[PDB]
């Protein structure tokens, strides 16, 4: 149950150190809320040791709505004293076109993930941005929405069974640990949370970028 | 561009029956 810290300290003490591994932490918000950043700066603090709020891991990033900037990992990197370039080759990154290739892709992250293992750096981060962006696309209509339910309900089992079996960190935007943004300080509210106290947390996006 | 041997992508299909990936850096 490792915990990879979000960047932000008032973020951090809300989730309960940060966010948990064979878990799958959800952000939702409307567009720049801070979803997106959130999501690049934890591909960087992961790969920190424990001391500095990382797991010494490698990061997957599943790109469903073009979201994905390595420029920006290289900025977050550069201004929180890491060698960009280091930063940049442990962080995976596939994009998604549409809800079948984007399953597909997990079958792939699963042979990267046993690879990774026995390795100084395996994979302790998966990031699935806008998760439902095409299941909202191509099922439109009372009669596809079962078909839509069960495809987004299977893609999150098999998550669920990457982040049991892995000891990874599942974090995924939309537009079980479910934390919902709004708007420079944006505001953070847990949605009832299981185990962690009902509460909110002030967040900033900069050049590092979520911090304080 | 990071390669999975069809061997390595059966093993992932058979532990849960029960275009890829590429580094930031673009390999
Ligand atoms: N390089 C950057 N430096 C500072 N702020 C940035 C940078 N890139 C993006 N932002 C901020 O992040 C916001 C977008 O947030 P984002 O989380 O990516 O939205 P979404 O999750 O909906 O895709 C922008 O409005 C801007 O204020
Ligand atoms: C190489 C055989 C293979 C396996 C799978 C998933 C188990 N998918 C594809 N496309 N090909």
């Amino acid at each position: 149950i490792g915990r990879i810290s979000t960047g932000s300290k008032s973020l951090d003490k809300l989730l309960g150190g940060g966010i948990e591994t064979q878990a799958i932490t959800e952000v939702f918000g409307e567009f720049g809320s801070g979803k997106t950043q959130l999501a690049h700066t934890l591909a960087v603090m992961v790969q920190l040791p424990p001391e500095e709020g990382g797991l010494n891991g490698s990061a997957m990033y599943i790109d469903t709505e073009n979201t994905f900037r390595p420029e920006r990992l290289r900025e977050i990197a550069q201004n929180r004293g890491l060698d960009p370039d280091e930063v940049l080759d442990n962080v995976a990154y596939a994009r998604a076109f549409n809800s079948n290739h984007q399953m597909q892709l997990l079958y792939q992250a699963s042979a990267m993930m046993v690879e990774s293992l026995n390795t100084d750096r395996p994979y302790k981060l998966l990031i699935v941005d806008s998760l439902t962006s095409h299941f909202r696309s191509e099922y439109i209509g009372r009669g596809a929405l079962a078909e839509r339910q069960q495809k987004l309900a299977r893609f999150l089992r098999m998550l669920h069974r990457l982040a049991n079996e892995f000891d990874i960190a599942v974090f995924v935007t939309n537009q079980t640990l479910r934390v919902y943004l709004r708007k420079g300080k944006r505001i953070a509210r847990l949605i009832d949370a299981p185990h962690l106290p009902e509460g909110e947390a002030v967040f900033s996006i900069t050049e590092k970028g979520i911090e304080d | 561009k990071l390669n999975v041997s069809c061997q390595a992508l059966q093993k992932a299909c058979k532990l849960f029956s029960d275009s890829g990936f590429s580094t930031a850096s673009g390999k």
